[PDB]
């Protein structure tokens, strides 16, 4: 059995609000807060996150069969890298992404220039009728950010091993051409994976030219 | 709620805010023509700190939180000076005053009442309206 | 507790499992088995002209949950409700202990109902709404009453019905109605 | 040389009845000596010492405050309250028998036991996942004990046997006892000491007689203890846990012994039974008797 | 026979979801302790995760995993040396939780966008707040000797695995991060010596 | 599945002004503060302005429904570029129209010349004739905003009639305004497209 | 910020203090529009400290401050009660100080000084 890990950080472009919890939030606060690590009330990338922003990505890229409608439906490749639960073809998830949590870095960056770490957006709504606004307040992790990512593939085919990394490139590659959060399509999300340290924590498999 | 005590000796809650919109409530003028709108820049004067210590989980308030409290009681009283509607209000519901309280008391959760006593005073004016 | 209980359970999507001399235990639909155990209180009080009273435990299940889960749960529930002040239901959670009285006219009628038609009628009002004051009375720390208040006022509800939540908020015993009565509501109305 | 073994129980422990689901607050005083000489078997101890001069009684709840005997099965002149009434403490013991308690004090007794909570943990088998099939979901009782309370036991026996019961009592500490031990569940730590409390009430004569341990009397003795008896024929029976025993888990002969708090107007000594047919070793059954005198 | 007690610390370095409601609430509440409603680990996922990751590492039929998560096979009856405690929320953490007025468990809040219809389905998952610090328990038993150096050696593999591979819940999704912290290692009862023995 | 990249410039003509809602400011200045990236301090043009500005003024450019209240109510060619919520019908964004940052080139002709990048107008509000001073901080003109707008391939066959509809959008917001105080004349700007390169994917941008 | 006479510290209350000393009329005459004429003269600079990122003051920030000095004795000598108010205040000395410290730390909180005697003139 062999784990290779892939520690890097996602560093933030124009910044990303990954809604957070819903929590009560005071009048005239922000009305849709970001998800935060609790124990440091820290913006967080959740694993989960990234992990379903890339498969889908993956998937479109690959390309959706006709009328699909459960994830487990989608090309096999994608089954083999992030899992599949289709009844009698259980297939483990070879990458296990974990919340990418703010990096200290960026954190000291921040700390330095008297930077808070999210800001909070003004938005509105023009009605389409009556032409009012609606405000809008919207936390969203600074530009400057960084967070540090941890992703575990797990080596179950040698032989399959290249190309599922060659995927893990391509949705990489298409998360950094894509959002990762809430409000993309309006400019809110998107990243670049800049470190990327690929080594075999557990096992005698070679991860150099991986 | 436990801020402080008012002249006559009433203590300070989200009740007494509620009491004291209810009181200042003439039919919807309130707080003597208070507008919606002075209220809202009141409550993002007190927003500002609010996100600057919410997001902080330090117990005592930071230096900078303190001098943002104190020129919060400036453009309170400078909002008093511009609009009478704002000074009434101010007096009525002894914000500065609690201002000055929790100033004294250097306490993260003291502020967040006191923040949870503004807002409650937003929502009941909306509310009585 | 054998034919004219039948009689009482008549339209209703509901199987009885069995009826005892005294026991009753029967798996339906969650709002036919509230609805009828309502209306069997109702015939009990009827039949036995006050005097003889039961209490009765209600839980909301999965409908792959286990029938032995099912029964256990139902079962916990129904001896809570037997605590301390008979005639009571416990309804879904054990937090909702709720006299007869109260579940069928204090919270249904009184409070259900009303919100059922505003939400009906308002075209600018959806489940969002009913969450939003769910999460407002639920979250508990006395200063979501005014959260809830100023929600109510940008709501554009109907006047009475907005100062009866508001008033039903700020009173225990009737803001765990409240409560109950939006989840009911919110259930009543999934897709 | 009586001497009381407190348990406190840092994991949830399971205890179960016939179902793994159901769970159990306590254990007869046949599943307390398996575990026993289970703990024999592996430290290598002798068995002669348990099976001849060990006499132990059911697990019983104990509060910070007071320690819990089973009911005894006596007459009574709100009869609910007494028959849901389980476990009586010890100084009310006395007072119950001679028939002082009545139907709220039977009540507020009951409430009184806060012994702990019990639930039932919820866990799945991911074994055939691997294997192209599927989770399957299973139930696991557990019992809470509250910080302050735990179960304790006598044991009566010679000092060598005291000894050696500490020595046991010392390993099953981390040995586990109930259910699904070595699975998280079970653990706990032992104190074992005279109680003056009970030497005390133990060293009674009375016109009744109360079982403090699931007992069984020898077809010698039933005949004369059967007498004006009130008990509760408890079935007791399970699978076998050993190695040795047969190369598959082979259910124990099916076995009926007399609840605790059972009261025999006439004593019987109880013996250890074997069930075990057409196995490789004999399992032990005990079902001998510690007895608690009282007048009613 | 010897027993060697192992206790130690479970640091969640994310979020830890156990698992196994009211609507608009936490649907897939973590397993807490049913008095103190604190969240713990139980040990039989602790046991089950760590069988596993051991058996993915040797290939469970191998007899190394028969005989330390226990067997009841047909003519292969074995007790499972190790017996893995739940881990309860240990008091340091409770502490440092307290202070700061941190709840124990967090609401996480997600969705599922679908594939065709392109709609969110939203899931509030509880979760053992990250860093906190999980009280474990291990009993290992010394049925043989000669085998506590291998049983230790696969533990220490096992331990390896899980401080890399998620504890129970959706790890690939991030929820269940570990990392295994031996505070000691004795040798309850018995003469056996665990000095050289380390789990890490 | 193609990504389509269109990087260019957006610069201001009569002087930008997206609010950033007012901040701690001394009396009698900085009344209504332009948004500025936290990081850099610097004005930003938000991505969610130009899509919306975009999205509304090519919905009055189709023609909107009578009674329209929705935003899930407009064309079906701008909700497939734009994006669509409704229920059971959701279309998903192919415009991914991001925060157009201060280019740097910009900045540091801003910096040649000692000029600030945001002008703090200084202007009233007649009653009685009675003025109300305001100082609104709006950007300075002639500064350059990169804009870089994702364009997804969800169908090939309608990528022609997407992007007419992106080029009359742009020529809309370049006639129309962006941000706030249009028909006062601050806001007018223009756009200077460098290069339209399919990123990802096998479509091919050289006609686009 | 600084200290006045008998270890006083400069701070909002003490323009507090100072206007409800000098409050009879503010300042043996001072009105709204000269204040507002030396607030005006101070927003300039402020403005420039606060788009500057570099906490040290800029050399030209220097600069304005020193003419800023010299606006304010030019406005003391055009009028009496001005320059009561500047002594009063001791703002004038404030100047040299912010740029003693050369800090944008210094220069906000003498910015936020002046601007507490400007709300203060106006509320009382």
């Amino acid at each position: 059995y062999s784990k290779i890990r892939i520690v890097g950080k996602i560093d933030v472009l124009t910044g990303l609000h990954i809604g957070g919890g819903g929590e009560t939030s005071m009048i005239g606060a922000i009305a849709s807060p970001v998800v935060r690590d609790p124990y440091s009330r820290l913006p967080i990338i959740p694993g989960s996150s990234i992990k379903g922003k890339m498969r889908s990505l993956l998937a479109k890229h690959i390309g959706l069969i006709p009328g699909q409608k459960m994830h487990n439906q989608d090309a096999p490749e994608i089954l083999r890298l992030f899992g599949s639960s289709q009844k009698g073809a259980i297939q483990s998830s070879r990458l296990q992404i974990s919340d990418a949590f703010f990096s200290k870095a960026s954190q000291e960056e921040f700390d330095k220039k008297d930077l808070a770490y999210t800001e909070t957006k003004f938005e509105n709504t023009i009605s389409r009728l009556t032409a009012v606004a609606n405000p809008r307040q919207i936390e969203r992790v600074t530009r400057g950010a960084s967070f540090d990512f941890h992703i575990i593939y797990n080596v179950e085919n040698i032989n399959e091993v290249m190309a599922d990394f060659e995927n893990i490139k391509t949705a990489i590659h298409l998360l950094e051409n894509d959002y990762l959060g809430g409000g993309g399509t309006r400019g809110n999300g998107r990243i670049r994976f800049v470190i990327d340290s690929i080594d075999t924590v557990v096992g005698d498999f070679d991860s150099s030219n991986l | 709620m436990e801020l402080a005590k008012t002249k006559t000796g009433e203590m300070i809650d989200l009740n007494f805010a509620r009491k004291v919109v209810e009181e200042n409530k003439r039919v919807i003028v309130l707080f003597n023509g208070l507008t919606t709108s002075k209220l809202r820049n009141l409550l993002e004067l007190i927003n500002h700190v609010y996100t600057k210590v919410y997001n902080s989980d330090d117990t005592t308030l930071s230096e900078d939180v303190r001098d943002e409290l104190e020129y919060l009681k400036v453009k309170f009283a400078y909002e008093s000076g511009r609009e009478p509607a704002v000074r009434t209000f101010i007096e009525k519901t002894y914000v500065d005053k609690l201002v000055d309280v929790v100033l004294k008391k250097n306490t993260k959760k003291i502020f967040l009442d006191y923040c949870k006593y503004f807002e409650a005073l937003v929502a009941y004016a909306k509310f009585y309206r | 507790f054998k034919f004219e209980l039948s009689n009482i359970l008549k339209g209703a999507r509901i199987s009885v499992i069995y009826s005892g001399g005294d026991d009753l235990f029967l798996i339906g639909a969650w709002d036919d088995v509230i609805s009828k155990a309502l209306v069997l209180r109702k015939a009990f009080t009827r039949f036995s002209a006050g005097k003889l009273t039961f209490s009765a435990g209600i839980g909301m299940y999965p409908v792959k949950y286990p029938i032995s889960k099912m029964a256990s749960e139902t079962g916990v529930l129904e001896d809570l409700a037997k605590r301390g002040e008979k005639n009571q239901v416990a309804l879904w959670n054990d937090s909702k202990v709720f006299g007869w009285s109260q579940l069928e006219e204090q919270i249904l009628k009184e409070k259900m109902i009303p919100l059922q038609e505003a939400l009906t009628n308002s075209q600018e009002h959806g489940k969002s709404f009913l969450y939003k004051m769910l999460e407002l009375l639920r979250n508990e720390d006395q200063i979501n009453i005014a959260r809830l208040a100023y929600l109510l006022a940008r709501s554009s509800l109907s006047e009475e019905l907005t100062q009866s939540i508001f008033a039903w908020s700020q009173n225990k015993q009737q803001k765990v109605e409240l409560i109950t009565a939006i989840e009911y509501l919110v259930y009543q109305i999934r897709e | 040389v009586v001497k009381l073994v407190k348990l406190t129980f840092k994991s949830p422990v399971h205890f179960g009845m016939k179902r793994l689901s159901d769970s159990n607050h306590t254990i007869a005083a046949d599943t307390l000596f398996s575990a026993l000489i289970i703990e024999a078997l592996q430290q290598q101890l002798e068995l002669s010492h348990l099976l001849n001069n060990l006499v132990i009684t059911d697990l019983f709840p104990y509060n910070k405050t007071s320690y819990f005997l089973p009911k005894p099965l006596i007459r009574i002149e709100g009869y609910k309250a007494f028959k849901k009434l389980t476990y009586i403490p010890v100084e009310n013991y006395s007072e119950y028998l001679r028939g002082e308690i009545d139907s709220l004090e039977a009540s507020k007794i009951a409430e009184s036991l806060n012994l702990g909570k019990a639930s039932l943990s919820t866990k799945v088998s991911l074994q055939a996942v691997d294997h192209n099939g599927e989770s399957e979901p299973y139930s696991v009782g557990n019992f809470t004990f509250y910080p302050e309370s735990g179960l304790y036991f006598l044991a009566k026996g010679n000092a060598d046997t005291i000894g050696q019961l500490e020595i046991l009592m010392h390993a099953l500490q981390y040995s586990g006892i109930g259910g699904k031990r070595s699975a998280g569940y079970g653990q706990f730590r032992c104190t074992i000491e005279d109680s003056g409390k009970f030497d005390s009430l133990l060293s009674q004569t009375g016109n009744i007689a109360i079982l403090l341990s699931s007992a069984m009397a020898s077809d010698e003795e039933l005949v004369d203890c059967l007498e004006d008896a009130r008990y509760l024929l408890k079935k007791r029976t399970g699978f076998v846990q050993s190695k040795t025993y047969a190369d598959q888990l082979v259910k124990k002969k099916d076995f009926y012994a007399f609840s605790a708090g059972s009261t025999f107007y006439q004593k019987f000594n109880g013996k250890i039974f074997d069930v075990s047919d057409n196995g490789r070793h004999s399992v032990y059954r005990y079902a001998k008797a510690f007895w608690l005198e009282g007048k009613i």
